[PDB]
């Protein structure tokens, strides 16, 4: 929306790009925020659809995650970074609303550019949003609600199949709602004296493209990727109570410490020293081996001379693999984690208690990839997804697609307070804030009452989206939050409605409980606070300077 | 400007075209390519060298295609080929066609994709149980059965005037594989090719076949029962992870220690003679000195060799890889050996070794192919591949599903069925999908040469009366049943072609616009 | 079967023709329109600042309109030459309000930017418009008062319609000398017929724009002057005019004609034939009396010297537009035939006196009480200053050439568009439909001609909007904004009046210059 | 618009293996026939054209 370019006043000279001030300067921020915007605005939503990439190799990326999306566009405009830094702090803090955040943001810079225009001052404009946005809150705490009175698991399996919305596997919702559930519950630990916390990534992800989507199969237990080192070893191991052992420790042919400088005088002792330094190796593979361990586990990879003994007793070898990997096999099946073998006394030995326990250690092949399935578990249980698609590009796709599903059940069971989704929310302040600022009025109720028609964009794009019609969807959110806001809490009826709306599948009025669409309240808080900071940030700003690179 | 991005960007409707358009394209290619009467592609590498074949799996490997939607296309070849191997070129005609048949709206009605998609969720799981009610099984006991199976790859490649000993080929090869549930891998089955010689000469043969004559003029190459070790250190004088560094004092002390280099070579054969192997083979490079003293005992010496040989030696004389000379015992020495053979041949030398065929560790067996000349070699080695995966699939799942194009077209009448029933705003993708699956028999008359609209009309009429054994005949171009036409393809055949292609074109439905050259 | 090699696609509109459809192509269009809104926003109210534009050939031109800043930019792209066109439209038919146009078409685009991001197609966006400009031009008809109810004087109805159009220029300091100018202008017409041809501005560089006069006469400035000038007396008392269409010259511009004589003796009569021919025509002229001659071509010299003795002022090559604008005030019209010249066809007046202004000597008219024509000097310092009082006239004439025709007292500076704004959002309330939130919009849109009337002037927007809407809740009119007194109140009282076809072509050419691009969801442009 | 979709119907019987050479004569056939029928739907017959 910019024409004539500047000029360039000689008066005023500063090494660099031109120095921009004026209303250029919001026009090109509002106008830099609408081409990230317009980006995510046609992927929110179950009726949304998601972009390609190309990385100028021939490979692409399908995603509907804006995080993903927008981490591939490097913005050169300054202000431009501001959203991008966004999404990447979005969905690495909640996990969820990440698409949501961007669209948030960007209408709070449309609105409040418009109001500098009509000479109101933005830390009014902005004082505005931060009162508005305090009393918001508080209304998210009226309408929370707790789970009661439910059956199962059904609880956080209706949650679950929010995220899984918008996404390739949303029409397989259905059957990847009881694996997503399962697979955070059984990495369920203990810490802080008493609190329950869940790992992020703990449960693996596994790519093998081939069958159904719907086919693919739940693990009960940890499943790690990797090659056998030995062809000629077991894939398989019959009987329970299997010895697994974690170890940092590679078995291979090592060269003596640099600072050592081997000086003989004697032809004879190059038999022995020689012979030694395989034989150094030896001595603590030969403990291991003693105490039965089926499988062993080891972060570097091994060479040749030691994988013989593991063929003659019929042990299991292992090479390179992901040191977080390695964690949480030895915590769940009772295995501690050895980074340098040694005891407390000066002479070498092991313990009984560093190996693992399970029921059984098997290696199945799934298309032409191997990989180790561990099921059974002692000390912890454990889980794995296998993903199977048509293509690798599909499968890029459902991992973002399970990892956000996970990060929204682990939010669901730190608060049991949860709000209703499907932008039920953002017509309900919508409301509550027009009637707000009414009683203060003077010259901050514009700057709010433009606050409460900004949470308006996320309910009208959804409806964009599904070829169907806003304004009549749009004007009965309108109809039913408005007239029950001011009811008395008894004689019901009343407020029975307002809690539900904006179904798009039929496009018609239908209560979100017994859809089952719901969110965490802690997706809802802390998405406005940061969409906040990134409209403060970017309207404070009168003049952007510009410096040319050396 | 503003970042890397606009140039043109294209939106709306037309994005989704632009999708359609080019991935159509893909299956016209190998339009040609399916059916007994099928052409041949050649390609062109950037290498140098040729590829000439039928199969969709192998000519969309190599053709390069730039474009974010028809690349998607390109990676479901691998996606037949890994799981199954066989009908590569059927998913992607397949696939293509869905993508065009069954989303041809949104050009008109303007129908969202997502309620597209779940009417094809709904169709994919129908068109499963139509194809259970259809298939037979058939007795993985039965060799005269497992023959006529693995000849329905067989039909449609150039091996189908041999396929009567192509079959004794692939039955063998399986089967050997096979351990016992009943899982088998290619990993151990040889490629291995001969060039020149006659087709009917190719036999399967048990053992490893090496390319490298033996070392020495006084090495037997005619043993009747040899005993082969495997050792993967080097018979050479191992230098060490650290320097030596000797400090020579006085002059005998030079001479020793090239004398001990003598002698700790002859130190570890010793230890080898101790097993009298007749048969030794060194994974790397071995020294002149070693092998006398292990001609002297009788062992032979062979050039070095790869990784991937050594696994399959070891299972075919039972043998245990041995590094450590020093703890070789009987128990890992190979046994059961044949013969042990050198055939000259102008390229290379070869080394035969014969098992001695008689519970344990699979067999490891090597396929012999004498063609006409180094690219028909290649040929017909995709074409074993093709064909033994076959095998692959009955004894796993012994469930056998009618070929020929009855499938596709028996899933088609069944869908047509349930589309009026249905009604609902999913009846136009779900009855679109019936549309796209009589597009493969389709095929089979365009490349016979027939009407295929008075073959497909009576065909739809005969499946619902006469049985759902009923198709297309590929040379006659009539209608005939598959029970008389005694060719049949398993189950997974059909049920990777109906998944992965309905599962690819949902992901293209969800396309809403596409950037190009954004970074790397 | 193929020719040979490869055969690339065919690309169905011709390489580099640039076309995109959808939703993103109006939105660009919309954005073309605001861009160049943003440009006439200040210069909207009497406190609006000048534009200063500078063209590829270095010519400085000022003009504080929108309608002669898009004549000096070229414009390119299709919607924005759509506020092009109604700027000019309404300058012909009008020349009042050709800035404020463009901001009502481009904020009606502005408030259909919302709307056209929800599932409402533009089609249904125009229904409102079109809907609601129907009922804004009937308010219009029903505020305006007869001001023959009043009996009040013609001449002073006149005067304060023409001090209004002197806001925002120059003259608003001076309009006390002005303002008596050009109504006297306009009263000099005829009523029936109104010419903006006759009150034509002549530019003279130099002098000091009070130092202006207005006389019924007219001025033809000078061309050559040829041998004789000067000597002639430039000030006349009872003088008779008298125009001539023939050319006075000696075998100049009349075709070639050869001529053959076979004797000597001939060849001296057709010498003094030549001097024969001329003199007749010039004596002709002195038996009517005629001491002013005027023509359009050229004079020849013989002619001047013949005039030279009798003092009668001769000057030629005058342009047919000023020609014509003489042939009115002198009476009877030229005689292009000396010999047909009867005396019914001379003129007459008062006084006549040339005046040298600027280094330019000028024949001024004086004395012509039945003269149907005017004239206007300009002056000033800067030779800019002259363009823009020029139009700054020329928009202040069509401000009483239009009063004549029709008088209806409308009320202006913001009062006009907030009393209709109320009665359309009262209206809305009962569609209850798709139409009430773009009648609402329609209502809001009409708010943007008093936005920028408190935004130039420094005070705030924002509360003069919410002091309007409660004291427009109670019935009223005329009520708007003062800058004199710094507080809002009664325009009637304070006497600034507007005529009512500013208001009526504003409504309408807005809605049509807005309906015509949100109907267009694609552009194609080739080459 | 009538003559875009014509050729957009005939994408199916194309690609059921249809030649062209009947397609012609089955539009050819058909428009025969709807210019018959368009006679007997006129109720709007007026002999004014006058006023």
């Amino acid at each position: 929306m910019s024409q004539l370019f500047n000029n360039s006043r000689s008066d005023t000279l500063f090494l660099g790009g031109e120095k921009i001030s004026g209303d250029d300067i919001r026009n090109q921020n509002v106008l830099a925020t609408m081409a990230v915007a317009n980006v995510v605005k046609s992927s929110l939503g179950p009726v949304g659809l998601d972009k390609m990439l190309v990385d100028d190799i021939g490979d692409f990326t399908v995603t509907n995650d804006g995080a993903t999306i927008l981490s591939l566009l490097d913005v050169q405009h300054p202000a431009g970074k501001i959203l991008v830094e966004l999404a990447q702090q979005q969905d690495r803090e909640i996990g969820d609303g990440t698409t949501s955040v961007v669209i948030i943001a960007s209408e709070l810079l449309k609105r409040a550019n418009e109001l500098v225009k009509n000479k109101i001052h933005p830390t009014t404009i902005i004082t505005g949003f931060r009162v508005a946005l305090r009393e918001a809150i508080r209304f998210i705490n009226e309408v929370l609600s707790t789970s009661v009175d439910t059956l199962g698991k059904e609880t956080l399996i209706n949650i679950a199949k929010t995220s899984m919305s918008s996404k390739i596997i949303g029409a397989d919702s259905d059957f990847f709602s009881n694996m997503v559930v399962d697979a955070l519950l059984a990495v369920k630990t203990q810490n802080s004296k008493g609190e329950i916390k869940y790992p992020v990534k703990a449960v693996n992800v596994l790519k093998a493209h081939g069958k159904s989507a719907t086919e693919s199969l739940l693990v009960p237990g940890y499943a790690l990727n990797c090659t056998v080192a030995s062809q000629a070893m077991p894939k398989r191991i019959a009987g329970g109570n299997v010895k697994i052992a974690c170890l940092d420790l590679n078995l291979q042919k090592a060269r003596m410490a640099m600072g050592v400088q081997i000086n003989i005088d004697d032809p004879e002792q190059l038999e022995q020293i020689r012979k030694r330094e395989a034989g150094i190796v030896l001595e603590r593979v030969k403990k291991i081996i003693d105490a039965g361990a089926q499988v062993v586990l080891t972060t570097k990879g091994i060479d040749d001379l030691c994988l013989k003994e593991f063929v003659e007793a019929k042990i299991m070898g292992v090479r390179r693999c992901k040191k977080e990997d390695l964690r949480r096999i030895a915590r769940a099946t009772g295995a501690t984690l050895v980074s340098s073998m040694s005891n407390l006394e000066g002479e070498e030995t092991f313990e009984s208690s560093y190996l693992g326990l399970c029921d059984e250690v098997v290696q199945a092949k799934f298309s032409d990839d191997e990989c180790i399935l561990i099921k059974g578990t002692s000390k912890h249980s454990s889980s794995s997804i296998i993903l199977r698609g048509a293509n690798d590009y599909s499968l890029d796709e459902m991992e973002r697609s399970l990892h956000d599903s996970l990060s929204v059940v682990k939010r669901t069971l730190e608060s049991g307070n949860v709000v209703p989704g499907g932008g039920c929310v953002e017509a309900a302040l919508n409301i509550y804030l027009d009637n707000f600022a009414t009683t203060v009025g003077s010259r901050e109720q514009l700057a709010i009452a433009e606050f409460a028609a900004a949470l308006l964009i996320i309910p009208k794009t959804l409806a964009v989206n599904a070829a169907k019609d806003s304004s009549e969807l749009v004007a009965k959110l309108r109809s039913y939050h408005a007239a029950s806001q001011m009811a008395k809490p008894e004689d019901v009826k009343r407020r029975s409605y307002r809690n539900y709306g904006l179904d798009l599948i039929r496009g018609k009025i239908v209560d979100e409980i017994h859809a089952g669409v719901l969110e965490p309240t802690i997706s809802k808080v802390k998405s406005l606070k940061s969409a906040l900071e990134a409209c403060v940030a970017i309207l404070r700003i009168d003049t952007m300077i510009t410096v040319d690179p050396e | 400007v503003f970042m890397n991005a606009s140039q043109e960007r294209t939106t709306g409707r037309q994005a989704q075209i632009s999708n359609i358009t080019a991935a159509k394209a893909v299956a016209d290619v190998i339009r040609t390519c399916l059916g007994p009467k099928a052409m041949l592609k050649m390609l062109l590498d950037p290498m140098g060298g040729l590829v000439l074949t039928n199969d969709g799996h192998a000519i969309l490997r190599e053709i390069d295609v730039a474009h974010p939607a028809a690349k998607s296309m390109l990676e479901l070849s691998r996606t037949q080929d890994e799981e199954v191997g066989d009908g590569t070129t059927t998913v992607i005609i397949l696939a293509g066609e869905i993508l065009a048949q069954c989303a041809p709206y949104l050009i008109e009605k303007n129908i969202h994709p997502v309620i597209i998609i779940q009417a094809l969720k709904k169709a994919l799981t129908d068109a499963l149980e139509v194809i259970k009610q259809v298939s037979k099984p058939v007795d993985v006991e039965n060799d005269a059965a497992m023959k006529k199976l693995i000849q329905a790859s067989i039909g449609t490649k150039y091996v189908i005037h041999w396929s009567e000993k192509m079959c004794e080929l692939a039955l063998d090869a399986v089967k050997t594989v096979r351990k016992d549930f009943e899982i088998d891998i290619k990993r151990y089955v040889r490629v291995e090719k001969i060039p020149g010689g006659d087709v009917l000469d190719s036999r399967v043969l048990k053992g490893v076949l090496l390319n490298k004559d033996v070392v020495h003029p006084k090495m037997s190459r005619h043993i009747e029962n040899p005993r082969v070790v495997l050792l993967d250190c080097p018979l050479e004088y191992k230098k060490g992870e650290s320097q030596t560094n000797i400090e020579i004092e006085k002059e005998e002390d030079w001479n020793r220690i090239l004398q001990i280099e003598e002698e700790q070579v002859q130190l570890m054969c010793e230890q080898i003679l101790a097993v009298r192997p007749t048969l030794v083979i060194t994974e790397k490079g071995v020294s002149d000195l070693a092998q006398h003293y292990l001609l002297k005992g009788g062992c032979s010496v062979l050039r070095r060799v790869k990784k991937s040989d050594n696994n399959r030696i070891a299972r075919v004389t039972g043998a245990t890889i041995v590094n450590r000379v020093e703890d070789l015992k009987e128990s890992d020495v190979g046994t059961n050996c044949g013969l042990f053979k050198v055939e000259m041949i102008g390229d290379e030398y070869f080394s035969f070794l014969d098992n001695c065929k008689e519970s344990g560790l699979q067999k490891a067996c090597t396929i012999m192919l004498r063609g006409g000349s180094k690219d028909i070699l290649n040929e017909i080695d995709r074409n074993l591949q093709d064909a033994m995966a076959v095998a692959r699939n009955v004894m796993l799942s012994p469930s056998l599903s009618p070929g020929g194009g009855a499938t596709e077209m028996a899933v088609s009448v069944k869908l047509a069925e349930k589309a009026k029933q249905l009604e609902g705003i999913q009846q136009w993708p779900y009855q679109a999908v019936a549309d796209a699956m009589e597009c493969i028999p389709r095929t089979l008359i365009q490349n016979a040469g027939g009407d295929p609209i008075r073959l497909l009309s009576q065909l739809r009429a005969k499946h619902a009366q006469g049985n759902f054994t009923t198709g297309i005949d590929g040379d006659k171009g009539k209608i005939v049943d598959m029970v008389s036409y005694g060719i049949w393809e398993p189950e997974v055949i059909k049920q990777q072609s109906v998944k992965t292609a309905i599962e690819s074109a949902c992901l293209l439905l969800r396309v809403d616009d596409i950037v190009s050259g954004v970074r790397k | 079967m193929n020719f040979g090699s490869q055969t690339p696609t065919i690309v169905v509109l011709k390489e580099g023709t640039d076309a995109s459809q959808g939703k993103g192509q109006i939105i660009s269009n919309i954005n073309a329109c605001v861009a160049v809104q943003e440009a006439l926003k200040p210069t909207l109210g009497p406190l609006g600042s000048d534009i200063l534009i500078v063209t590829s050939n270095q010519k400085t031109t000022i003009s504080n309109d929108g309608a002669t800043i898009l004549k000096l930019l070229d414009v390119v792209h299709p919607a924005a030459k759509t506020l092009v066109d109604i700027s000019r439209a309404q300058d012909a038919e009008v020349g009042d309000g050709t800035t404020s146009v463009t901001i009502l078409a481009g904020e009606l685009m502005k408030e259909a930017k919302p709307f056209l991001e929800e599932g409402i197609s533009s089609h249904l966006i125009m229904k409102g418009y079109r809907k609601a400009v129907s009922l804004a031009v009937e308010k219009i008809n029903e505020l305006a008062v007869d001001i023959t109810s009043e009996k009040s004087s013609g001449r002073e109805l006149l005067e304060r319609c023409a001090r209004t159009a002197m806001s925002s220029k120059l003259i608003h300091n001076n309009a006390d000398f002005f303002v008596k100018m050009c109504v006297d202008a306009v009263l000099s017409l005829d009523r029936n017929d109104l010419d903006d041809k006759l009150i034509g501005i002549k530019k003279i560089p130099g002098g000091a724009m009070e130092e202006s006069l207005f006389i019924n006469g007219v001025a033809f400035k000078k061309t050559f002057s040829y041998a004789g000038f000067e000597q002639q007396p430039k000030k006349f008392n009872n003088p008779k005019i008298l125009s001539l269409n023939v050319e006075l010259e000696l075998k100049a511009e009349k075709d070639n004609a050869e001529v053959r004589v076979e004797h000597v003796e001939d060849y001296q009569a057709i010498v003094d034939a030549e001097w024969q021919l001329i003199f007749e025509k010039l004596r002709q002229v002195e038996e009517t009396g005629a001491n002013i001659v005027l023509s359009k071509l050229p004079i020849g010299d013989l002619a001047t010297q013949f005039f030279a003795d009798r003092n009668i002022f001769c000057a030629g090559r005058v342009s047919a537009d000023d020609m014509n604008r003489v042939i009115q005030a002198v009476g009877g019209s030229i005689q292009s035939t000396t010999s047909d010249i009867k005396p019914e066809h001379l003129g007459t007046c008062a006084l006549f006196e040339e005046m040298q202004i600027g280094s330019e000597r000028y024949n001024l008219f004086q004395g012509c009480p039945q003269a149907k024509t005017c004239t206007l000097l300009l002056r000033g310092g800067a030779e800019q200053v002259i363009a823009e009082v020029e139009r700054s006239l020329h928009d202040a004439i069509m401000i009483v050439k239009r009063a004549l025709q029709n008088k209806l007292i409308v009320a202006g500076g913001g009062a006009t568009e907030m009393e209709v704004s109320k009665c359309l959002r009262d209206y809305s309330k009962t569609i209850a439909g798709k139409q009430q939130m773009i009648i609402n919009a329609f209502a809001k849109a009409l708010e943007v001609i008093p936005r920028q009337l408190c935004e130039n002037a420094g005070f705030d927007a924002i509360e003069i909007l919410n002091k309007l809407r409660l004291a427009h809740s109670k019935g009223e009119k005329w009520y708007g904004v003062v800058f004199e007194t710094e507080n809002i109140g009664d325009n009637f009282a304070k006497f600034v009046w507007e005529p009512a076809l500013v208001k009526i072509n504003a409504l309408n050419s807005a809605t049509e210059a807005t309906n015509l691009i949100l109907s267009v969801d694609e552009t194609i442009t080739n080459k | 618009i009538l003559a875009g979709e014509l050729l957009n119907v005939s994408e199916k019987l194309i690609s059921m293996g249809l030649s062209a050479v009947e397609i012609i004569q089955g539009y050819n056939m058909a428009r025969k026939f709807t210019l018959k029928e368009l006679d007997e739907m006129v109720v709007g017959e007026i002999t004014d054209k006058n006023d």
